[PDB]
RNA sequence: AGUAGAAACAAGGGCCCUG
């Protein structure tokens, strides 16, 4: 016999089995060629040849905005924009939402941008340092930038975001910058290019669209302005119903269902509806920051004169951005015994010993190129601006005209980033087609293209949106979250409760069935027992932990109160997923074991900080890597160790430093001194202290104060 | 006053607003972005074309008024120079998929499944580690009874394999699962075949002319043909294995309400049905062998080791008659060997070697990479013996994901419970056992006719599908399974008389057929999808023959 | 009344809030004294003390003290029962004329 | 003690340096927070992988050293290692160890005197457990469920507070020496603090953990979830084990957590005081504010001020709304038209004037909105989604489960939109006396027709007849509503759609600061009315327990 | 949050909030100055003290 | 100190005090009493003919 | 040799260490 599983798709639906296709049960798969092709496609998509010359860098600057040419194969992507249409659509959207809308949003944003501390830039994905020219986390990059500022002119007394932005601005006009290293200094032009510089990362953690195989990583001189723009964009998007970017899960489902009901209720008897599943292409390669600049200027027209200047920064910076070529080419001989490695800055030299493809792709991009960088004056990148593009897109679904009503035609829908859903209505197919072509045209006028292969249509109730297929019912893919049914990798106490919580959320939202949840529970339990090299007592397994387990087990009288990490069995089920085991066994443990576990004096316990879990000896912290031990990355550890000593001493004095953020007009030394004297008196009055000890402490403290104030 | 001011100051300091901004003096009442010189020079340079200074753009945007007529005119103009095609599938049907042409796709999985032969023994709880069982099986003499010959049926470098097998036997005899670095192992382990570096600072035009150092010409994979051995494996992995308990599983907790009782009952049925198959023993084999290999790679790098390919199971349960309380069993399918898994970084590669036992002669098309030897005879009566040998590699990522191969159970349970609950709700009655024993599901074709069997027996097909997805996972299969959904949605539209349409299906077919290369699973599923659309054309439109 | 809530007096069901100026044997912290203290102009002559000796001061006296973190002030054991609600509402209504 | 002297010596040594001195001298203390981030920064992509790759090692854990020496923790107990003298690179005061040592500690390690304090630390979760234990399960059945999505609370919590009120409470219960100035919330809530302090005093504990647990103990976890049946936190915490899309585990959970009683009592008190202040004619505003501040109530054991509870709850009722408005309390954008509930989804408009003749010729001004708008509506066990257009009810859809509720919702919707001829020519039955001004306070024709409907069912039937009636076309038979409220008929009303399955309640995390008039009618930056005193029951007598009306 | 007025309402009386709001609207200055003015105003009030 | 269903008893005591305050010995809500009366026996019943 | 993909590994740092 010959086998074919797809045959089940005849006598059964398709949504209730679509999960079977997703191969998320196996390992997923993992430069310069990609980047060069991307640069090429970006230039190419702009359908023009006009260029200017930057008096700053003296470089050709292709201008792609309101300069459309080469109107052939328009079905293909285009990155040219007509600002007039953009502003018209924005005006129509405002008219729909009412007056005083954009102003209200920018006001809500300014209400936060001002009070924000400049330390919230540490949170986020990696960034590109502008001194070592590598991708470090944000905290270290901020530290290094501050230290450089201080070593150049003086310490940064600022405590908010605005002062940091003004300092950055000023630093774009200096003439000599210093910074630490195994203490090199640089000039204005080099620092400028190195600041506008941008790097790439091949993380693409999520599978999602395999086309996504990279992501951007700007510097530190572009983060706050980007945050400002994203904040205003968020405050705008949240007000709209035709957007689903910030929300997640049930929200967009409810949106779609209400939209469908409204649609079915509006259309008369002589009308019929249609759906479409769209997947835009080259999203991050057609969106232009110049249109964003004009749009933000149109928005910040009635608000204060302050927001007008801030929002206008990140656009021009992305309009004058540089890209980073990574790792260069690799050379080799025939037998491949030897192998030479080369970097980007050198490819301009050995451009003859490369494949003809690289030559055809590289020589054209030799004028836009500088040392290991290319001057991309436009385009965009992944993750940089998602919400703003979503706003720009939603402006289309709001369109309306006299022709659409002369035929009784109108469209609506719902759009997220590069993924939308359309609902067209008309009285005949000849008009449906015309409506769809009109929509495509209006989207083409603002660089929003559409993929003709990944996009398809059908009658109303059949579509998909972000891996969620929709019909009369709602099909939870249930494979999108399969990896979550795994031990996080934090500690023993936690992973089990976290897994149970995830299972509960699935059962609530994703309609996960009971028996499936039980199976997942048992599987996660087995994986937990296997990872930490632990097994039950009744088992016969041998090894390190199990040895002492079987040794001291005799002291116990009720194993039902034991923990899994200490040779305990499972006591939990569906009706007990919202209850950690530690709580479920507390009433049966042995006082000895109970007290030896829940003791605050543990050489292991560390706090992590959601953290819906119990604390005990099992809540440990893992060892730290040591590969850096050999690398000479030690000079940087010095300042970190200094800050750590300072912080831990301050905390030794003030125990609530972490819980309640400190505040006041005193410095650190003043508060420390005063508190120490206070405690000394408080004790010597009643507690076990002598006048000699008090006087010695006081002398030491005054001497330390003198030294502190004398050093500088 | 002082009290009020103190409270207010504390609040502000808590809100970070205790600064000149919110509490300025008379003079410092004008806060503004310190617009420098360079920033302005750029801003006046990034303006769109018609404007040349940010001031003009600001004046045009702050006063922009809507003129719907010119907008509609440009819309129509752009709508005429485009000519967007619209294609209802009913008129423009989908052609069949064009698979590549060439030789057949051979076996790729590291371990053998159908052709595998194993030696079994009884398990003692004391001796449970691998380094122990590999000796226990060694004492009885069968593992040592083997003695291949220098004449291979097929393959290459047989001398290296033979010497490696002899060294393995010697090491086992020494009670030390270790091997020395000789020329043979060095050749099979890729010890010194890592490229040598040559800086450019030390390079001249003269150095390049001596030995050509051109840019490496990447040799992308080559195409293949449809494999004819896949259906055999699929049909073999559906039958029992004479034992069960191949895949370890945890215990069932207590129950208090009907819900947990139902869940436990259904889970027990499914687990008992699945644990008896052959795919299950392969899953357990992979689990345990990969665990052992990962442990070794973590503890004993820079050292060639010896790890067995084994599994644990339990003989089936007959009636109370005869010997009750059936025993357990340790099974051994072959030997495995690693080579200096210095996993400095994820995605790395550590070459392993596989010595497996079989009793079935090979095929050149399928067992192309293997190098078989004629060993001797073994009992059951006596039968000849073969020794399949090859080389491959692994990574941290693959090891981890293969060890977590119990997800197929979850997916299958989800699908089945969904079907049963959906059928039970439409009637408001417990219809689960009936749905498992009665509801029929298409499986395949035989003699040009369709075949069906209850879901209770079709679960195995979905399980094997998931297992293979876990095994043959790659970028090719990813793209395929991502691009096939459109076809299924079009099919559904055809079933419900929904007049579907599209813009460019040919491009979709092209994209699909682009990622079909030398990966058996993609080819098999594509041929089966073609057969699906064909069989449905007898009942639906939108498909060409 | 009850030792649990030592800041209330129940008469005929009605409740009465007793101020926190002095602490008897039951009250066992500075919490019962805070409604007797208030802030005043800083005086470096007055002494600096703890939160426990704070009970041994005389009504109408001044004393320096440390509060929370990085902050020192001067307090006086004299209260002010008035609030801001009325002092603002009244003065406002006197402006709409 | 000697430790104090050691800390002083360390401070001196640290000040001897120059950089440490500069940083401890410049700026304020807040900089500490910043310094807390530049240090100890290291993450990992797939911690699961690295955890299986590390636990496969010999000593993957770190731990304190002196704590082990003092605890007499040996090494190589029974030929199995536990740790070896070394120094981690980050801490520099910790030593590598293995997981087995933890078991050693748990089995033959130092024991504390008592540990029942844990039950107080995690009281919320022990409460979950107990609430579970006091349940009586029931049979299991299979069927389809009408699961509506909405924002609700999942954590039962008493005395729900804000964050500013919680941050001080933690400090005053654990770190009193480091306490700030006394805030009003403390002076008011003294007994509460005393209670929370009596338990966590003179105990060996890690305090950060306690603070986190208290935050959880005072946080109602608000979620947007699908829901079926009654709405109570006691259920939502385990909703996962009560029913899904296809199954239901029946169970009675009514007699636990005594929550909604407090809310209904609060609303009753609000209604009472609102009526009282309405008795006035020129100062009902100040009268109401005085009645508020002159009142208190008991919660469990403690006595709380009314104005304090009102600003913490989220009961969207036409009574609570008024109070929260008088006290300047911000609130959500939720409407109220009589008993029904409403929420605007989109659209706009502006007021407009019109008149109607009551009997013969008696001109009476009534307003409406001149634009298209869309509204969600929720009455008892019934939902609706409709649109108004220039004094007309354009369309409406319903997903309820009752005929009576359906009809009442439809009628109140028609009224809210001034749709029909009655608003063009009122009926003879009404007169100038029923018009308005019980004692001078006018009444718009809207609430007039409202009470006219609530009076007799036949007024409601006539009002429904005011809506167009036609013959049920084929196919739409299922999506049709008769006069009785039947899912199908031969002749049904005009522009109506029915369906099985409630409507998904919208959501918006917005707040607005509104005001009100001397007649107790709130406005929201527009001529729209969100609440009044005509949308609540007329009056009723109740005996309030554990309350204090300290006002003449 | 979401506006300086709501913030000022946290520790100030809404009356002075509205007052300072109308004032800044009169002078048409940046509404971030609602706070200072309210404080000054409230001080004046608590000065008069009946 | 020792008991099984304390919450029911406590809420019932509060309801008792409330009722006495209202001068009527009656209790309207039937949630706790129903439970504590049905703990002995409470279930559905299927007709034999439907078997 | 081999892996896998549209580039990387087939140890790396100073005789010693390390994931």
């Amino acid at each position: 016999m010959e086998i074919n599983p797809y045959l089940m798709f005849l006598n059964n639906d398709v949504t209730s089995l679509i999960s079977t296709t997703y191969p998320y049960t196996g390992p997923p798969p993992m430069s310069t060629k990609y980047t060069l092709e991307t640069i090429k496609r970006t230039y190419d998509y702009s359908r023009t040849s006009v260029e200017k010359t930057s008096k700053v860098f003296n470089i050709p600057r292709r201008k792609f905005c309101n300069c459309l040419e080469d109107k052939d194969e328009l079905v293909k992507p285009t990155g040219n924009v007509d600002i007039s249409s953009l502003l018209g659509l924005a005006e129509m959207m405002e008219k729909r939402m009412g007056e005083g809308f954009f102003k209200h949003c920018v006001m809500e944003a300014e209400t936060e941008i001002l009070k924000m501390h400049f330390s919230r830039l540490t949170e986020g994905r990696q960034t590109y340092d502008w001194t070592s020219e590598r991708n470090m986390p944000a905290a270290t990059a901020l530290q290094l930038t501050v230290d450089a500022i201080k070593e150049t002119e003086g310490p940064f007394k600022g405590t908010t975001m605005l002062e940091y932005c003004n300092k950055m601005i000023e630093m774009l006009d200096w003439k000599e910058i210093k910074f630490k290293k195994v203490i090199d200094s640089i000039k204005h032009d080099e620092f400028l290019i190195r600041a506008l510089t941008i790097n790439t990362m091949a993380k693409d953690g999520e599978r999602g669209k395999l086309q996504r195989r990279a992501i951007a990583t700007p510097g530190m001189i572009v983060r706050p302005f980007s945050k400002i723009v994203e904040t205003v964009a968020q405050k705008i998007c949240e007000k709209l119903k035709e957007s689903g970017l910030p929300v997640g899960g049930n929200e967009k489902k409810a949106k779609l269902k209400t939209t469908v009901t409204s649609l079915n209720a509006r259309m008369n008897s002589d009308q019929f509806a249609v759906n479409i599943t769209g997947d835009n292409s080259k999203w991050n390669e057609c969106q232009q920051p110049e249109a964003y600049l004009a749009l933000l200027a149109y928005i910040t027209k009635d608000s204060s004169d302050l927001m007008k200047d801030l929002c206008s920064v990140a656009p021009v910076l992305f309009c004058n951005k540089f890209v980073k070529l990574g790792q260069g080419i690799r050379l080799s001989n025939k037998r491949k015994t030897k192998e030479v490695i080369i970097k980007a800055e050198k490819m301009g030299k050995y451009k003859n010993l490369m494949r003809e493809e690289y030559k055809n792709l590289f020589e054209p991009l030799e004028k836009y190129i500088q040392k290991d960088v290319c001057f991309l004056p436009g385009g965009m990148l992944m993750g940089m601006f998602n919400m703003l593009s979503t706003v720009l897109g939603v402006s289309t679904l709001c369109y309306m005209d006299e022709e659409l009503k002369a035929k009784g035609c109108f469209w609506t829908g719902l759009q997220s980033s590069d993924d939308f859903v359309l609902f067209a209505v008309a009285s005949n197919w000849s008009n449906i087609h015309w409506t769809i072509r009109r929509f495509n045209a209006v989207c083409k006028l603002i660089g929003i293209n559409m993929s003709l292969e990944k996009s398809y249509g059908s009658l109303p109730e059949l579509f998909e949106f972000t891996s969620m297929f929709f019909d009369g019912e709602f099909v939870s893919n249930l494979a999108m979250e399969l990896p979550a049914f795994t031990t996080a990798g934090v500690n023993e106490g936690v992973d089990f409760t976290a897994a149970m919580s995830i299972i509960k959320t699935n059962m609530i939202n994703n309609s996960l069935s009971p028996s499936t949840a039980l199976m997942a529970l048992r599987i996660c339990l087995q994986e937990f027992r296997a990872t930490y090299r632990v097994h039950p007592w009744d088992s016969r397994v041998k090894g390190g932990r199990m040895k002492i387990i079987n040794e001291f087990i005799k002291t116990i009288e009720n194993k039902d109160g034991l923990l899994i990490a200490d040779g305990g069995k499972l006591m939990n089920n569906i009706s007990t997923l919202h209850i950690p085991e530690e709580v479920l066994k507390f009433e049966k443990m042995d006082e000895q074991y109970r007290n030896r576990v829940f003791n605050p004096k543990n050489p292991f316990t560390n706090f992590d900080k959601e953290n819906e879990a119990v604390v005990s000896t099992h809540s440990f912290r893992t060892r730290a890597n040591r590969t850096l031990l050999n690398t000479d990355m030690r000079a940087m550890m010095a300042e970190e160790k200094r800050y750590q000593m300072v912080c831990d001493m301050f905390k030794s004095v003030f125990e609530s430093a972490d819980i309640n953020p400190p505040i006041g007009a005193m410095s650190i030394g003043e508060a420390i001194e005063e508190k120490l004297l206070e405690r000394a008196k408080m004790k010597r009055d009643i507690g076990a202290i002598e006048d000699s000890e008090y006087e010695e402490i006081k002398d030491i403290i005054r001497d330390a104060k003198k030294a502190r104030l004398e050093s500088r | 006053i002082f009290s009020f001011l103190a409270t207010a100051a504390d609040f502000l300091r808590k809100e970070n607003m205790f600064n000149e901004i919110f509490l300025p003096d008379n003079e410092e009442t004008i806060i503004e972005m310190k617009k420098g010189k360079t920033f302005l020079e750029l801003r006046d340079e990034s303006v769109p074309l018609p404007f040349q200074t940010y001031e003009q753009m600001k004046d045009y945007c702050e006063k922009f008024k809507g003129n719907p007529r010119e907008l509609a005119s440009k819309v129509s103009q752009m709508q005429s120079n485009i000519k967007l095609p619209i294609k209802h599938y009913e008129q423009n049907k989908f052609r069949q998929i064009r698979l590549p042409k060439g030789p057949m796709a051979p076996y790729t999985h590291k371990f053998l499944m159908e052709e595998a032969w194993m030696f079994t023994k009884i398990s003692d709880p004391e001796r449970s580690r691998a380094g122990e069982i590999l000796i226990d099986f060694f004492k009885k003499g069968n593992l040592s009874a083997i003695r291949p010959k220098d004449k291979p049926l097929q393959g290459k470098y047989p001398i290296h394999y033979k010497n490696l097998w002899n060294q393995i036997k010697a090491a086992i005899a020494d009670r030390t699962m270790v091997i020395n670095e000789n020329d043979h192992s060095e050749f099979l382990g890729g010890i010194g075949r890592a490229s040598k570096k040559i800086p450019e600072i030390s390079l001249t035009q003269d150095v390049i002319t001596t030995e050509g150092l051109k840019q490496s010409e990447n040799k992308l994979p080559e195409p293949r043909s449809f494999p004819r051995w896949f259906n055999a494996e699929w049909m073999w992995a559906i039958k029992d294995s004479d034992l069960t308990g191949w895949v370890p599983m945890a215990e069932y907790p207590p129950a208090d309400n009907e819900l947990e009782d139902y869940a436990e009952h259904l889970n027990k049925t499914m687990e008992g049905v699945l644990q008896g198959t052959n795919c299950a023993r392969e899953m357990g084999k992979c689990i345990l062998t990969v665990g052992a290999l990962m442990t070794e790679c973590r503890l004993f790098p820079g050292k060639i080791k010896v790890v067995p390919i084994y599994a644990r199971s339990k003989e089936r349960k007959s009636m109370q008659e005869g010997l009750p309380v059936p025993s357990e069993m340790d099974c051994l399918f072959g030997i495995c060997v690693k080579s200096k898994s210095h996993l400095n970084k994820d995605d790395g590669m550590y070459t392993i070697i596989t010595f497996e036992f079989s009793i079935r002669e090979p095929n050149l098309e399928k067992h192309q990479k293997y190098t078989v030897f004629e060993a001797g005879h073994t009992t059951v009566r006596e039968v000849p013996l073969y020794l399949y040998c090859r080389t491959t590699a692994l990574s941290k990522i693959k090891n981890d994901w293969l060890s977590k191969a119990r997800r197929c159970f979850i997916t299958t349970m989800d699908t089945v419970e969904t079907i049963c609950l959906r059928e039970s709700a439409k009637a408001e009655e417990n219809l689960v056992e009936k749905t498992l024993n009665e509801k029929q599901m298409w499986i395949g074709k035989k003699n040009g006719e369709l075949i069906a069997q209850p879901l209770r027996e079709a679960l195995r097909v979905q399980l094997v599908q998931q297992f293979y997805f876990c095994i043959y996972n790659d970028s090719q299969l990813e793209g395929f399974c991502n691009e096939q959904k459109k076809i299924l949605m079009a099919l559904e539209g055809d079933k419900k008389n929904k007049s579907s349409f599209g813009f460019n299906p040919e491009g979709l077919l092209e994209k699909i057929e682009e990622c079909l290369i030398n990966n058996p699973m993609c080819l098999f599923m594509a041929q089966r999808l073609n057969e699906l659309v064909i069989e449905a054309s007898k009942r639906g439109a939108k498909f060409f023959k | 009344w009850s030792k649990a809530d030592s800041s209330k007096i129940y008469c005929h069901g009605i409740a009465i809030r007793v101020p926190l100026v002095v602490g008897d044997e039951h009250m066992d912290t500075s919490l019962a004294l805070l409604e007797g203290f208030s802030v005043c102009e800083n005086d470096p002559r007055a002494p600096m003390v703890t939160r426990q000796d704070l009970i041994d001061v005389g009504f109408g006296q001044k004393v320096r003290l440390f509060v929370g973190q990085g902050s020192v002030r001067t307090f006086k054991r004299t209260a002010s029962q008035r609030a801001a609600s009325s002092d603002v509402n009244k003065n406002v209504k006197k402006i709409k004329m | 003690m000697s430790l104090l002297l050691t800390i002083a010596k360390e401070y001196k040594r640290l000040c001897q340096d120059a950089k440490a001195a500069q940083m401890m001298t410049v700026g304020t203390v807040s900089n500490y927070t910043t310094f807390k981030k530049w240090t100890t920064s290291r993450k990992e992509k797939n911690p699961s992988l690295r955890m299986r790759w590390a636990m496969s090692s010999k000593f993957p854990i770190i731990a304190n050293k002196r704590m082990l020496e003092e605890a007499q923790i040996p090494k190589e107990h029974n030929n199995v290692a536990l740790w070896e003298d070394t120094e981690d690179v980050s801490k520099r005061d910790h030593v590598l160890a293995s997981a087995s040592c933890i078991n050693y500690w748990n089995f033959c390690g130092p024991c504390v005197n008592n540990s029942e304090v844990i039950k107080e630390v995690y009281k919320s979760r022990f409460g979950r457990l107990e609430r579970r234990k006091e349940i009586m399960w029931k049979e299991l059945r299979f069927t389809l469920v009408d699961r509506q999505r909405r924002r609700v609370d999942t954590q039962p919590v008493e005395q729900r507070l804000r964050t500013g009120e919680i941050k001080d409470l933690q400090m005053w219960t654990l770190f009193e020496d480091e306490a700030p100035l006394a805030s009003k919330f403390i002076l008011d809530n003294y007994g509460l603090v005393k209670e929370m302090r009596s338990k966590f005093a003179n105990k060996p504990l890690n305090k950060e953990v306690v603070a986190h647990m208290l935050e959880k103990q005072f946080n109602p976890e608000s979620r947007f979830l699908p829901v079926f049946g009654a709405i109570r936190p006691e259920r939502m915490e385990l909703i996962h084990a009560l029913g899904g899309e296809t199954w239901i585990q029946e169970a009675n959970t009514a007699g636990i957590s005594n929550v909604d009683q407090r809310k209904n009592d609060i609303r009753a008190v609000c209604r009472k005081v609102c009526l009282a202040a309405n008795a006035s004619i020129m100062n009902a505003k100040s009268k109401l504010v005085e009645y508020i501040k002159s009142t208190s109530m008991r919660i469990g054991e403690t006595e709380r001020k009314l104005e304090e509870l009102i600003l913490e709850t989220d009961d969207v009722s036409p009574e609570v709304t008024l109070c929260k408005s008088a006290l300047g309390g911000q609130l959500g954008k939720t409407l109220s038209f009589g008993p029904m509930l409403l929420k605007k989804i989109s659209g706009s408009g502006v007021k407009v004037k019109d008149t109607v003749y009551i009997q013969g010729v008696r001109a009476v001004q009534f307003e409406y909105w001149s634009e298209q708008e869309e509204f969600y509506g929720e009455y008892k066990s019934a939902t609706a989604l409709f649109s108004r257009k220039e004094r007309s009810l354009e369309w409406i859809t319903i997903g309820g489960g009752i005929n009576e509720d359906r009809k009442r919702l439809l009628a109140m919707c028609m009224i809210f939109c001034r749709d029909g001829d009655y608003f063009k020519d009122a009926p003879a039955t009404i007169t100038m006396a029923d018009l308005s001004t019980k004692l001078g306070r006018e009444i718009p024709y809207q609430y007039v027709m409202m009470n006219w409907i609530q009076k007799s069912e036949d007024n409601l039937e006539a009002l429904l007849y005011s809506r167009g009636i036609v013959e049920t076309n084929p196919g739409k038979m299922g999506s049709s509503m008769g006069i009785d409220g039947s899912k199908r008929a031969i002749k049904s009303l005009r522009a109506v759609t029915i369906q099985s399955g409630k409507i998904d309640m919208p959501e918006s995390k917005e707040k607005i600061h509104l005001e009100l008039s001397d007649n107790l009618e709130a406005f929201d930056s527009s001529g729209r009315i969100v609440a009044t005193i005509l949308d609540l029951p007329s009056d009723k007598k109740v005996t309030f327990q554990d309350v204090s009306f300290q006002h003449p | 949050s979401k506006t300086f007025a709501e913030i000022a309402e946290a520790f100030l009386e809404p009356e002075a909030v509205r007052i300072a709001k109308e004032a800044v609207e009169e002078y048409g200055d940046h509404e971030r100055k609602i706070i200072q003015i309210g404080i000054h105003f409230q001080v004046c009030c608590m000065f008069c003290d009946e």
